[PDB]
């Protein structure tokens, strides 16, 4: 109704319709400390608020007070569980709150408590069908924003939409191969369905990271992905990869390429590979390539990697 | 020199492969800016310029830990976590607390205590993990018995409870929701005020390790992509109750070692995701944890003089890149200071300054000498030596039943 902002707005300790409430303020003690110098408009909505949590009134002018407190702090978690309270006591109409999270999420995208109630409203209409979209609109926005993610995941599971999300996850990935957020949507789908156990599912997958690597020779999200989907599996036991990896070298090198090489060396000796010396050579020459130079960042990391290579292989 | 400043570093730069994303595009303009600032202290240096403004720091923190303008409205219900951002800031730079401060505080958190346990975002707001753990974790700061007090034990066990979970998480309030952070929340005040029963964690670890992803780190909820906050989160959480090894401690590594920018120096939050002041400590706080553990399974390999991170590297970067004239500290150059980044910088560096394991110290310390922070806890973010004044106190009192 009146916006917080309408040249006509009018405080609620000047309206008839809350004249029989007497506000409650806040008490932060004779000497406070962290306090904030509210402005009036704030101060006075929260001090009705703290009039009707008081009494817990479950009134529709209390609804309506929810909304301002809810703009002037979409953070108040208190203020967000007593609306509900009221959306339930008042049999509210689920679908225009629906449309009011909606807006209001788009606005504040990044705000927790403002997804939450997102999905309780979800659980309560048992109806996901403006979900998907709804969070593809706020992904154009931020195509990482983790709570659009999270929500998203949610969904998919609690109403078994799997259908057509790694379609979705292709799109994203055209959208920007660097999208991580991506990369685990499409490791979360595969994983919750096919698995990843079915080896036609694991021989497309390695070989999609493959093709991408090649095109983006530095993007770490898809190396990432092709461990993740192997390293359990023990990297050494494919030797197909490993000369398939060996040929990118030349014209596509990086130190995550040298990095996976590593890891793939360290099964090996693992495994108790045949010429364990010349291995562990070869393994403790990249440790030392990226510790001093590839990646030099992480030199602390690779000088532990390639004193533990030697600890447990050597002599 | 500085590792920032070498010739070399030059090569750390972003190579898109000709292929321009969002994300190329963002993380190179970073790149730039930083450049930028890295540039200013290669150019010019007859006197050390790597230097913590202590000074007007302390003044920052001074003022906000008494008043805030209404910019802080948005904070209205995470008042808790400004004493404790705050206090933990002044730990650090070793500023003691007044005795009238510290009883004020006192008085604002017990304000903030709710009848049924716990704490709230404010005086009379429902009590919630977050300000909970905060409310705690400052009142153990100012390490008074007043302090100590203030805390209804009896009260905070029940809370837990109401918030635990049969699968072994706990909702963040009631009618919300879960993920890590609040399990850590609620293993942190527990193991500190001596209140974890038998029953009370139970399940919670393996659901701790349902979280860790496929990248080795750790999402809020299974599935979720990992990030450096929930991964702090959870692997501390498992430090306190001792289920460390439940995680696959070797992906969880590689990953952490992944999100040091090698260009920057600082820590990103999630990969092909921007460098961030905070990250500081939440990601470089795991190398800490994870030196535990593996010491503990007696591992052979680690060092005894550093953190499995670029130590150097980020001191520069938070001393460089994320410090304001004004006071305070912050995200990355293009943004606004804050309590919130100010408590996590610092923790960063104070973590990136010191080492330890078993016996072995050693310090490091980028820029002037006096830049040396006090430590703190890898596992509750906050003074060493709190910690132990704390549990100490607590254990003089039997857990509730
Ligand atoms: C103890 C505790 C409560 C820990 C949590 C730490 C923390 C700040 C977690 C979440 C970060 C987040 C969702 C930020 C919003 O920006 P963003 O998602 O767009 O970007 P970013 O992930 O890089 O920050
Ligand atoms: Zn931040």
């Amino acid at each position: 109704f009146l916006s917080l902002d309408s040249p006509t707005y009018v405080l609620y300790r000047d309206r008839a319709e809350w004249a029989d409430i007497d506000p409650v303020p806040q008490n932060d003690g004779p000497s406070p400390v962290v306090q904030i110098i509210y402005s009036e408009k704030f101060r006075d909505v929260y001090d009705y608020f703290r009039a009707v949590l008081q009494r817990d009134e479950r009134s529709e002018r209390a609804f309506k007070l929810t909304r301002d407190a809810i703009e002037l702090n979409a953070a108040n978690y208190t203020v967000w569980h007593f609306r509900r309270v009221l959306l339930r006591s008042l049999q509210k109409d689920l679908q225009e709150e629906m449309n009011y999270i909606i807006a209001i999420i788009e606005e504040q995208p990044k705000n927790y408590q403002v997804w939450h109630h997102r999905r309780v409203l979800v659980e309560w209409l048992k109806d996901p069908s403006q979900e998907l979209e709804f969070i593809a609109d706020i992904l154009n926005q931020d195509a990482k924003n983790y709570h659009a993610w999270q929500h998203r995941q949610w969904v998919i599971q609690e109403f078994r939409l799997w259908d057509n999300e790694l379609q979705y996850v292709d799109q994203l990935l055209k959208e920007d191969v660097r999208n991580n957020s991506v990369w685990n949507q499409r490791h979360f789908v595969i994983s919750n369905t096919t698995g990843y156990s079915d080896r036609a599912v694991l021989e497309r997958e390695v070989q999609y990271t493959l093709e991408m690597i090649k095109l983006v020779p530095h993007n770490e999200s898809a190396w990432n992905y092709l461990k993740g989907i192997l390293q359990d599996r023990g990297l050494s036991r494919y030797p197909n990869l490993l000369n398939q990896l060996l040929d990118l070298q030349p014209s596509h090198s990086s130190p995550y390429l040298i990095a996976f090489l590593v890891d793939i060396y360290e099964d090996m000796l693992e495994n108790q590979c045949d010429n364990k010396e010349d291995i562990l050579n070869k393994a403790l020459e990249l440790c030392e390539i990226l510790a001093k130079e590839k990646d030099t960042i992480r030199k602390e990391y690779w000088r532990y990697i390639g004193r533990s290579l030697q600890s447990k292989h050597s002599r | 020199p500085l590792y920032s400043l070498r010739p070399e570093h030059a090569r750390e730069r972003l190579q898109d492969d000709s292929v321009e994303t969002v994300t190329s595009i963002e993380q190179a303009k970073v790149e730039e800016k930083i450049q930028e600032v890295f540039s200013s202290y290669k150019f010019n240096h007859l006197v050390p310029r790597l230097v913590l403004q202590r000074e007007k720091h302390f003044h920052y923190l001074k003022r906000g830990l008494r008043q805030l303008t209404d910019a802080y409205e948005c904070l209205d219900a995470s008042r808790p976590w400004l004493c404790y951002w705050i206090l933990h800031s002044l730990e650090l730079l070793d500023e003691p607390i007044p005795q009238i401060v510290a009883t004020d505080v006192c008085q604002f958190l017990e304000l903030c205590q709710s009848p049924d346990g716990g704490f709230g975002g404010g005086p009379g707001q429902y009590p919630h993990l977050a300000p909970t753990y905060a409310a705690v974790n400052a009142l153990c700061i100012i390490g008074t018995e007043e302090a100590y007090n203030v805390i209804n034990r009896e009260k905070l066990l029940q809370y837990l409870y109401s918030l635990k979970q049969p699968d072994g998480s706990f909702l963040m309030h009631v009618g919300g929701e879960v993920d890590v952070r609040s399990a850590y929340c609620a293993a942190s005040v527990a193991s500190l005020t001596n209140i974890i029963t038998p029953d009370l964690f139970e399940g919670t670890a393996e659901w701790i390790a349902r979280c860790q992803n496929w990248e080795g780190g750790i999402g809020g909820v299974p599935g979720m992509e990992a990030h450096g906050g929930y991964t702090f989160c959870g692997l501390a959480a498992l430090v306190i109750l001792k289920k460390e090894r439940s995680l696959n401690l070797k992906s969880l590594l590689q990953w952490v070692t992944s999100r040091q920018m090698r260009f920057e120096g600082g820590f990103q939050g999630r990969c092909n995701k921007l460098v961030d002041g905070c990250y500081s400590f939440w990601q470089a706080g795991l190398l800490p944890l994870l030196h535990r553990a593996l010491h503990a399974q007696g591992d052979p390999a680690l060092s005894m003089s550093h953190w499995m991170f670029h130590q150097q590297a980020l001191q520069e970067y938070i001393l460089m890149c994320c410090q304001c004239p004004a006071g305070g500290l912050l995200d990355k150059p293009g943004k606004s200071r804050d309590f919130y980044h100010t408590c996590y910088c610092l923790s960063g560096l104070s973590i990136a300054q010191h080492f330890g394991s078993g016996a072995m110290l050693h310090d490091v310390v980028m820029g002037v000498p006096e830049n040396v922070l006090q430590p703190t806890h890898p596992v509750y973010n906050i003074g060493p030596d709190k910690v132990i004044q704390a549990t100490t106190h607590f254990l003089q009192k039997p857990v509730p039943g």
